[PDB]
């Protein structure tokens, strides 16, 4: 009964927009033309699934939604599909002329010519809304119009908004799937002018996940609808507690503060161990125990790091029906083995652990099936300085030649905000290496 | 995506584009007349990049031909394909452009370049979003070094916000008619260096060079060397002509590519070296055709990648082959000499593949680099130039046309600051 707004930047945000939202309607079992057995054909709903759905004189429970894409790709692909159809009419907007791997020109050229209608469009689906707790945004980092725009948006809708939220879930740079180099320039250059609006954010390293889909996915090609898929169920399981209905992890708010040590530091890391090999009969059996029992191992965990080597801040999970808390709190006595685990002093400890009782609703064919079972640790842990200080090594090499400055430079932006920026993610670095 | 304009000049630039022009129409493989000839959907998705349609849902490309002796009409509309292009693009001053710049450069066709920027305008009007200019011409003598920069010049000034894409042709002792080329040459980087985005420096001197040692012909007339750079470019035009990972596009081709706003000279290669033979003959597999890369006999132009370090790589792959396997490849060929590849960028190589094969041969590959080696090219025109120029030679002719000396001198100190800009970049770290 608490409404909220979902959003999609470039191609890349409106991919993982779409191997999402048809986890999030079959789940519910929201087919395109499908009669959704809990409503009352004119507004009926209020549940949990509701929202996020508007509902017409059909009774259509259309997204409050947006897919935003300058280089028309993907968006034309979804305008053929059925997808747009289940979309509310004319919310999708569609571009002309992308940035191409400079963020200035989706922040100083392209962005700001269609960023009013976006807004626009912004104003007028929420003017639709009543209980929205905050924002959900895809982005990742690569051009100025896939994480400029990004920061555009967010400071004319912090502006708007400042009683409101935003959660943040961005791809993170990897070295295999690159498309620029560019890349983390554009990376810097945004969440240096990030933090200042956003508060809670989630990074998925692609890095970490092609890792997983290579390996244990059994998927020697890591196509656009591999990764994707993995991460949408990614995205299924951290949203299940608000998406589904009432438990742990009710709300937006509910994230930062159970989340936030402070203001600044909100990168929490997400860790999804129990997985599937594919639509392949049977390969072994698994409880509820085992999963968490092996929720540990570094390699487990959507961004490389070591999480034996720093100190959380509070881990919620959820769970999948075949209700058993007293076994929960068993795995809690099990985890006391501190072999890979470590809290901080003054701060009290919740490992905060609420239920749903529906198993994982899936696509019908994909690289994935049917489990019985699953927890999603969500841990802001200090570690995640690892891959910041990564990015600064390789960000530091090449700015040691100013490299493809005038590509900026020429492009409505100052030289010398490099130097800021960079000193700026190395305060947040020594933010994290002094923490404990 | 958006429209291009394709322009020719000279004989090089204005013979190997319809040779060119042949080869890519042929493998998206439209009817001359323009009847759909094409067997799959994915292949019309965006030939919409070099070909319009007429008023009967029929392709017309989009490309313009410019010179200025008059005997470049016939000799196209002799070719194969040489009837298909627009028939109101070819304008050709009668006069005759003997290799000479400033007649073209200044005196004439000044006058024409009017003409050829009002037609170029008219004929990307209807286009619906312009994306820039594809330019094919020789850097040698007057037509393809005069009008074309001229050309540059104006669009340039006209079109500041769309990107703009050079083929070059540089000539050498081997094959070289005339004599004055190393005037010319450094004449027209001069303005090129100032006024283009990226390069195509491809070579005459080692392409005659393969087409005689190993390619094994004594006698390469232009029949063969626009055979291998129709392949070359049509190669280089793949990435753009199918869809891909590395969807490269003219700008962001430039910002992946270019890592300092001038030193953008390409190194266009190609693995499977062929000849105009009626077999495909060599197998090549793509173990061997990694390697293959950076062949200095691959290449196309005069230079040593064992002697020089990338700025930037880019590679294209095509046909019906293992994608896992070649990563596998690319990323031991990185780990055994860390050198080759500049310690400035990370991860410069970037690799894409592409459905069809070549039209000829089963799988190969189309290079596109760029190291700091293109300085050999430059610097065998350095020395060539002062030599000739260490005492005057026919340069009544361009003085008495309106030039000076101290242009020459400039252009000179230019070139040698950009030799030694790319000597400085490399020796970093
Ligand atoms: C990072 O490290 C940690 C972080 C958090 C925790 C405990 C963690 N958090 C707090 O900071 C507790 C209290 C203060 C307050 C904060 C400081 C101000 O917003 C408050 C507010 C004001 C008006 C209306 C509603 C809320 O929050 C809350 O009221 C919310 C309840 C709502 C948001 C579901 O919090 C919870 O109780 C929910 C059920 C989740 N959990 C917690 O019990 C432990 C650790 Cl170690
Ligand atoms: N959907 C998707 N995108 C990915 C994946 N891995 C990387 N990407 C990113 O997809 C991005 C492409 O979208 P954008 O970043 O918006 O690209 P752009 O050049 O700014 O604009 P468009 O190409 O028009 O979207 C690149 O930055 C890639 O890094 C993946 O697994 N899925
Ligand atoms: N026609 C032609 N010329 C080439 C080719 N490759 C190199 N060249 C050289 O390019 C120069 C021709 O210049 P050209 O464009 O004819 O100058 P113009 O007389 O002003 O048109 C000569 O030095 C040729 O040796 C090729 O494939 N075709």
């Amino acid at each position: 009964m608490r409404e909220c707004i979902s959003i999609h930047v470039g191609q890349a945000g409106v991919q993982i927009g779409n191997a999402c939202w048809e986890l999030y309607c079959l789940e519910h079992g929201i087919q395109p033309d499908g009669q959704m057995p809990s409503d009352k054909t004119i507004g009926g709903g209020d549940d949990s699934f509701n929202t996020f759905f508007s509902e017409t004189g059909a009774g259509k429970h259309v997204p409050r939604a947006v897919f935003v894409d300058l280089e028309p790709t993907v968006i034309d692909e979804v305008r053929t599909g059925t997808y747009r159809q289940l979309f509310h009419p004319e919310q999708l907007i569609t571009g002309k002329e992308d940035a191409a791997n400079n963020y200035a020109r989706g922040h100083y050229t392209i962005g700001k010519e269609i960023i009013d209608l976006v807004l626009d469009r912004i104003r007028k689906l929420a003017d639709q809304c009543t209980g929205l707790q905050g924002f959900l945004v895809f982005h990742s980092f690569g051009g100025g119009t896939g994480s400029g725009f990004t920061s555009l948006l967010m400071e004319r809708l912090s502006v708007d908004y400042g009683k409101k939220s935003k959660l943040e879930f961005s791809i993170y740079p990897a070295p295999q799937v690159s498309t620029a180099v560019v890349e983390p320039y554009n990376s810097i250059l945004t969440t240096h002018t990030t933090l200042e609006h956003s508060d809670c954010a989630f990074m998925v390293d692609n890095e970490a996940i092609y890792d997983i889909c290579r390996r244990n996915l059994d998927i020697e090609r890591p196509t656009y609808t591999n990764l994707n898929r993995l991460i949408s169920q990614i995205v299924s399981s951290i949203t299940a507690s608000l998406r589904f209905d009432g438990a742990l992890n009710v709300d937006l708010t509910e994230f930062q503060t159970n989340l936030v040590p402070y203001p600044r530091i909100h990168f929490p890391l997400a860790t999804y161990a129990p997985v599937i090999s594919a639509e392949k009969a049977y390969h072994e059996q698994l409880s509820v125990a085992e999963i968490t029992n092996a929720c540990f191992e570094p390699a487990n965990q959507m961004v490389k790091c070591d999480p034996r080597h720093g100190k959380y801040m509070a881990c919620c999970l959820l769970y999948r029906g075949d209700v058993v808390p007293k076994d929960v709190n068993a795995a809690i006595a099990t985890i006391k083995t501190k072999r890979s685990i470590q809290f901080v002093d003054w701060c009290p400890t919740g490992f905060k652990v609420g239920i749903n009782y529906q198993p994982p609703t899936v696509v019908p064919g994909g690289d994935l099936a049917k489990v019985q079972r699953a927890v999603c640790m969500l841990s802001n842990t200090t570690a995640i300085a690892e891959a910041w200080a990564r990015l600064d090594h390789k960000f530091d090499l090449m700015y040691a030649k100013r490299a493809f400055v005038h590509w900026y430079v020429g492009e409505g932006m100052e030289e010398g905000e490099f130097s800021e920026a960079r000193e700026d993610m190395a305060a947040l670095e020594k933010d994290y290496e002094e923490v404990g | 995506m958006r429209e291009i304009v394709h322009i020719q000049a000279g004989q090089c630039g204005n013979q190997i584009g319809a040779k060119f022009w042949e080869v890519i129409s042929d493998e998206h493989g439209i009817d001359p007349s323009g009847n759909y000839v094409g067997d799959s959907d994915l292949q019309l998705e965006r030939i919409s990049v070099y070909y319009n349609e007429a008023s009967s849902h029929k392709y017309v490309p989009r490309a313009i031909l410019v010179d200025l002796e008059p005997g470049t009409m016939d000799s196209v509309r002799s070719g194969a394909f040489g009837h298909l292009f627009r028939p109101d693009n070819f304008i050709f001053g009668q006069s005759g452009a003997g290799n000479n710049w400033a007649k073209g450069h200044y005196t004439e066709g000044a006058e024409l370049v009017d003409s050829v920027l009002d037609v170029v305008r008219k004929e990307c009007e209807n286009c619906d979003c312009l994306q820039g200019f594809q330019l094919t011409h020789s850097l040698g003598g007057g037509t393809g070094s005069g009008m074309g920069t001229l050309l540059i010049s104006k669009v340039r000034e006209e079109y500041p916000d769309r990107i703009m894409n050079t083929f070059s042709v540089v000539p050498s002792p081997k094959v070289s008619d005339t004599v004055v080329e190393p005037y010319n040459a450094t004449l027209s980087i001069h303005q090129l260096v100032e006024n283009t985005d990226e390069t195509y420096c491809i070579d005459n001197e080692a392409l005659y060079d393969i087409c005689f040692r190993t390619l094994k012909l004594a006698t390469p007339t232009y029949g063969d060397l626009n055979h291998l750079v129709s392949a070359t470019m049509s190669g280089v035009t793949t990435s753009l002509r199918f869809p891909g990972q590395l969807n490269a596009d003219l700008r962001k081709l430039a910002v992946n590519m270019v890592p300092f706003p001038r030193l953008h000279f390409f190194m266009p290669g190609f693995a499977p070296l062929t000849a105009r033979g009626s077999q495909q003959y060599r197998a090549l597999t793509v173990p061997e055709l990694t390697q293959q890369m950076f062949d200095a006999k691959n290449m196309m132009a005069a230079c040593d990648p064992r002697h020089g370090r990338y700025l930037t790589v880019a590679t294209v792959f095509r046909g019906r082959m293992s994608m896992k396997e070649v990563d596998e490849q690319m990323l031991a060929i990185q780990s055994k000499n860390s050198s080759y590849f500049v310690e400035w960028i990370p991860n410069n190589v970037k690799v894409a593949v592409c459905d069809i094969p070549p039209r000829g041969l089963k799988m190969s590959s189309t290079f596109i680099g760029n190291s700091t080696a293109i300085q050999e090219l430059f610097k065998r025109i350095s020395e060539q130039f002062t030599a000739m120029f260490r005492r005057k030679a026919f340069l009544h002719w361009y003085t008495g046309e309106g030039m000076d000396e101290m242009e020459f001198t400039e252009a000179e100190s230019n070139m040698n600051d950009l030799v030694s800009e790319y000597q400085q970049y490399q020796d970093a770290t």
